[PDB]
């Protein structure tokens, strides 16, 4: 269920930082076991990616907060 | 033959040598789809050594670029034939005219842009005529070099393979004239010592009509050769 | 001498027939050009070059 | 070099139809006519369009 | 061997992994675009005229 | 050898009511055009409905002419009465009058009752009224018939929109069953005017070309 | 609504007729004719040589001494011959064959519930005093058009490639219907030109039957 990536675009008005947001975010997606914001409809994690983006609950600044968040609590547990 | 035609056709069909041109007149004593078989006139005949002529068509053989030349008759029994006229039609040829390809009924429209820049659309009915086949004859070649460690044989039994690529080999390692082999399997069964078996391509079917065996003066036999 | 051919028949002289759209089944509405071309087959086939 | 062609012979008028001086109340009236062929698609009638 | 479930699979992998088509002299940028494939029958790459 | 594969309706998944869209998946190869030409020619050309014949305003007398207090014109009048969806009973043929006055919009709601004559969509404006004195009405004569009729083939003559479909039109894309190469799935897209279902108004048209098919069909 | 019936069967030869369908309302006769003409053309049931087993042959692209003509323009020509087997759906025919002159179609040795609609049809020449064939032909009943290279076992049985079609040109006409007292009725003139092997009635009949049964889902 995609077809363009203009509404995306327009969220994040780069075209290139973009694709690597998407590429970290489907990234993390994968190989590990983060779960999805939106409920995937049988497709390749591209474009769950590609929809995080486009309904704007995500970006840069939310993947690297949630990462340097995940970190401190993971180093915390340590204890 | 082609409809709109030039009249040249005649004179390249018997000149490039594929149609068999009778060179003496007479009557046609045996036609066969192998050979033709003339009883000349009397007038053309020498006084000695005269006898009859007989020409031995060429059946299905592999041409220079894969294709299919083919020699068949195109006269019938007791057919008087006059000098220097088609006796056996060749490829692509019809009672000496050259025929390059088949007359289609066309039509100048566009439909559903299914013929967008430069396509064809084809019914259906023209495969079921049978028109466009065309026979394909190809050649494969297992030489058994006598490399090193060992001079390696054409032998029936190929380990770590089960039965079902060997069923249509015979017990001496070649296939069977007349197999209709699949893209895949085995032809023939060559093995170095320690698999290395002549296959039929990927996705190309057939049927084997022709194998042919040449040993070195030295080597004896088996007994499929 | 093409059109006298034709009127030798019973085709038209213009060339054009009238062809009824297979699917549809309504008339074309257009004449449109049928005959009989010879139609060659080269040997470029498309499972020696996939 | 086919669509450019097709909607040029669609859109596109002469001054004669099954049906010319005719009202319409929109597209999808015109697609029926057309459809059963009661008006040319070459008409030139005035239709009621948003 | 080619199974039955092979080709099941098949349109899994295809479903929305867009391939580059391209042709023999690439002029311009234009030359490499991607698409999304749709499996057919036939051994031909089907292309949408309007490119 | 009489085994064909039974085409099921998959989804009829539509848009707001009288714009269905039926998707019958899996045709055999070259029955999906076959059906669709069968039901859009059949809902196109032969339904029975009833839409209005002619119309009788009294203010005017000719088609092309003006009656003061409308800020129409009367081609407008006769465009907006051809689309008056209206259902009718038993009776081939009433007349429906239209008597209103006063400064405002003339909706279909404001025509005379007549029992069993009901308009499915009363919001359809007629015309506009801005004067005081601006006195309408009209005689308006719906008749029941088959199919579509010109105005031109039969006191101001409108063209009568019988069938209850106003744009049907149908498409054919390849589909597969788990293994056959080659199929139909026949995609049937249709909008009435709202005196009918669309998903009942192609089981009608499939009654009607089925009721054909009887006589010399070996049940 | 008026409804049609088959009124008359114009048998102008043994292969094409000419049935007639009527009365028609306005605009039924064009939709009838339609759906009738491609359910005919792609949907009619049939028989046709599907298998060859020549005694004395290997491979399709051999030769053979006698006949005048390949192994494979006989299957070709084998492939180009109509039946009409009545009763099994599945039946295997023999051909034998001596002296010169042409092989007719009518030297086929059929049972009872075989026939065969054009004799006449040649399958090839021997040219000897002494020579025969003995092929064994396979005859089955099918739909549409199934290529040899699509199904799916010897090196003696060749595959040919089958026709499932009796149908092999339909056009139907439509004009007015010289009835009693209406306007408006279509007279169907559906001048069909079958193979042989079928009577144009049971062609209508079951065209009718698969439209009715397509029709069926709603």
């Amino acid at each position: 269920a995609r077809v363009t990536v203009q509404d995306a675009v327009e969220k994040i008005g780069n075209r290139f930082d973009l694709v690597l947001v998407a590429a970290r975010r489907a990234r993390q997606m994968q190989v590990g076991g983060k779960d999805p914001l939106v409920p995937e409809e049988n497709d390749k994690t591209t474009v769950i990616a590609l929809r995080e983006i486009e309904e704007g609950l995500i970006n840069n600044q939310i993947l690297d907060v949630r990462e340097r968040q995940e970190q401190q609590e993971q180093e915390a547990a340590e204890l | 033959k082609p409809l709109v035609g030039t009249g040249m056709e005649r004179a390249v069909a018997v000149d490039s040598g594929v149609t068999a041109v009778a060179k003496r007149g007479g009557v046609v004593q045996y036609v066969d789809a192998s050979r033709i078989v003339i009883k000349v006139n009397e007038d053309e005949m020498y006084p000695g050594e005269a006898g009859i002529d007989i020409y031995n068509l060429t059946k299905y053989t592999r041409s220079n670029q894969n294709t299919c030349i083919n020699q068949m008759p195109c006269v019938s029994l007791g057919e008087p034939v006059e000098r220097g006229d088609v006796l056996a039609d060749g490829p692509s040829t019809d009672l000496g005219e050259l025929a390059l390809g088949q007359n289609m009924r066309v039509a100048f429209m566009p439909w559903n842009g299914y013929n967008f820049e430069d396509s064809i659309l084809v019914s259906e009915r023209v495969v079921q005529e049978d028109r466009f086949t065309t026979i394909h004859i190809q050649e494969l070649a297992c030489v058994s070099r006598d490399t090193k460690l060992g001079p390696e044989e054409i032998t029936a039994d190929i380990p770590n393979v089960g039965e079902a690529a060997l069923s249509k080999l015979d017990e001496s390692g070649i296939v069977y004239i007349g197999a209709e082999v699949t893209g895949g399997d085995i032809l023939v069964g060559k093995v170095t010592p320690k698999d290395s078996s002549l296959r039929v391509p990927n996705g190309v079917s057939g049927t084997v009509i022709d194998v042919q065996v040449f040993t070195r003066d030295g080597v004896e036999k088996d007994k499929r050769a | 001498e093409i059109k006298e051919l034709l009127k030798l028949g019973d085709l038209p002289t213009s060339g054009q027939i009238r062809l009824y759209d297979g699917r549809t089944g309504e008339q074309f509405e257009r004449p449109v050009t049928v005959g009989y071309m010879y139609m060659l087959k080269l040997n470029h086939l498309v499972d020696d070059k996939m | 070099q086919d669509v450019v062609l097709g909607l040029y012979y669609m859109t596109r008028d002469c001054v004669n139809a099954k049906g010319e001086g005719m009202v319409l109340t929109g597209p999808k009236e015109a697609e029926r006519l057309y459809r059963s062929g009661l008006a040319s698609l070459h008409a030139r009638v005035k239709v009621r369009i948003t | 061997r080619e199974e039955a479930v092979v080709w099941d699979i098949l349109d899994e992998v295809i479903r929305e992994h867009p391939v580059l088509l391209n042709r023999a002299p690439t002029l311009h940028r234009l030359g490499i675009q991607a698409f999304e494939p749709v499996l057919i029958e036939g051994k031909a790459i089907q292309l949408h005229p309007l490119v | 050898v009489t085994e064909f594969l039974k085409p099921r309706l998959v989804d009829i998944e539509q848009v707001s009511s009288t714009h269905a869209k039926v998707t019958l998946e899996p045709l055999e190869r070259g029955f999906g055009h076959t059906l669709g030409n069968a039901l859009r020619r059949i809902l196109l050309s032969s339904m029975p409905g009833c839409a209005v014949t002619e119309v009788e305003i009294d203010g005017v007398l000719h088609e092309y002419s003006t009656k003061e207090g409308v800020q129409e014109d009367i081609l407008e009048i006769l465009l907006n009465l051809k689309g008056l969806a209206v259902r009718v009973q038993g009776k081939d043929e009433v007349i429906l009058t239209l008597n209103k006055s006063g400064i405002g919009p003339v909706t279909a709601a404001d025509i005379t009752h007549d029992g069993d004559v009901e308009i499915v969509k009363p919001q359809h404006v007629i015309c506009h009224l801005t004067d005081e004195n601006a006195s309408i009405s009209m005689r308006i004569k719906v008749q029941r018939g088959r199919g579509y009729v010109p105005a031109s083939t039969r006191r101001l003559l409108v063209d009568a929109c019988y069938s209850p479909v106003e744009r049907i039109a149908y498409n054919v894309e390849a589909a597969r069953v788990e293994q056959r190469t080659d199929l139909d799935k026949l995609v049937i897209e249709m909008e009435t005017n709202g005196t009918i279902d669309p998903e009942e108004a192609i089981r009608r048209a499939a009654t009607i070309l089925a009721e054909q098919l009887e006589a010399f069909v070996d049940l």
